[PDB]
């Protein structure tokens, strides 16, 4: 089963959500964000000193 | 373009395995039993299935 | 002087060439002293209770560099005392072992410049609660059946001056050919050769003799010291001593051959 979420981009704050379906208990859904990544391409222009 | 490795199987005879999971890109696994290999120079376990 | 780390007996004829085989591959010497003093301690961890599960590469850490996390995820699940190389503590702390935590880690310390290296097992067991988590040993190494969902502890602490970056004379291979004549006693041997690693090379007694007694032309790049006597004279017999030095690292080596010279009738 596919199911969406929205989640705060920020570390250490858990969301909780479930997953509804007949027939069948629902299920706890737990998503943490442990770290952020953001790397950006670069190109090296020159050194000085 | 790329190549399919295709490692020989590993047999076991008269006996019980599993699969394992590995790094290699692509890395497939499947055990089958009732198995009964055959070579030219005959049977290469001895057990029925 | 050496500490005694290998004695030897050696018996040839005069007018041979003998070859008495000092070596230590821990002689072996970096021209680059770029603090060439690095000291990496890192984290392995194999789960073998996945099947064959891919080893994971936790962490690493470099005297004078950073705790680098390998995977992004670990990022706070794994971490190491910033102060880990200053005090000797390489300990492990995983703040939340879960059953992917699993398995048995593996400290290991290198060297470079020493080219030496030590490591010690550590194995981390998840039960689900506090019901059945306790440590014991297993015969070759301490394993923790740790509580999951909660922060556990791999102990390892090297206690050596060799992972500690207190001031060491910044020393560096040496070595010192000696010869005990007969009669003579040992550590006042005659001086045959000196050598250090930065080339530095030294002869003694006759022009004939330095030509006749000589070390390898590259010894330290080799961790070589073999030491020939070509045409043997029967003065040349006695206890030759290799003593080999590194304070830096405390390679204290002795490699002695006992060559007794003979004569035809």
């Amino acid at each position: 089963f596919e199911h969406a979420t929205t989640v705060p981009n920020v570390p250490g704050i858990p969301y909780k959500a479930l997953v509804e379906r007949a027939g069948y208990a629902p299920l706890n859904l737990e998503i943490t964000v442990v770290s952020s990544e953001l790397t950006p391409s670069t190109n090296k222009e020159y050194v000085t000193c | 373009k790329f190549h399919t490795v295709v490692p020989s199987p590993q047999v076991k005879c008269c006996g019980s395995l599993e699969c394992k999971a590995s790094s290699k890109a692509d890395y497939t696994c499947r055990v089958f039993g009732g198995v009964y290999p055959f070579m030219w120079g005959g049977a290469q376990c001895f057990c029925d299935s | 002087s050496s500490s005694l780390v290998s004695e030897s007996v050696v018996s040839l004829a005069a007018g041979t060439q003998a070859v008495l085989r000092c070596q230590s591959p821990r002689m072996v010497w970096t021209q680059d002293r770029l603090n060439d003093r690095q000291r990496v301690v890192h984290w392995d961890v194999y789960s073998t209770y996945y099947g064959d599960n891919k080893m994971e590469r936790l962490c690493d850490m470099y005297s004078a560099g950073d705790q680098r996390v390998y995977s992004s995820y670990n990022q706070g699940r794994i971490f190491m005392p910033q102060n880990a190389f200053t005090d000797g503590n390489f300990s492990l702390v995983i703040k939340d072992v879960a059953e992917s935590d699993g398995g048995i880690y593996s400290c290991n310390l290198h060297h470079h410049y020493c080219h030496l290296y030590e490591t010690v097992k550590i194995q981390l067991d998840v039960t689900k609660k506090a019901k059945a988590a306790k440590e014991y040993w297993d015969g070759e190494k301490a394993v923790i059946v740790a509580l999951e969902g909660s922060t556990v502890m791999l102990p390892c602490v090297n206690r050596n001056q060799i992972w500690t970056e207190r001031h060491l004379e910044e020393a560096q291979q040496v070595v010192h050919w000696d010869r005990q004549l007969p009669g003579v006693s040992h550590d006042r041997a005659d001086r045959l050769l000196d050598l250090y690693a930065s080339g530095e090379r030294r002869a003694y007694g006759p022009p004939f003799l330095r030509d006749r007694v000589s070390v390898n032309t590259n010894a330290f790049a080799r961790g070589d010291f073999s030491l020939r006597i070509d045409e043997l004279e029967r003065a040349d017999e006695g206890i030759y001593s290799c003593h080999l030095h590194h304070h830096y690292c405390g390679l204290h080596e002795r490699r002695v051959f006992h060559l007794q010279v003979t004569e035809p009738a």
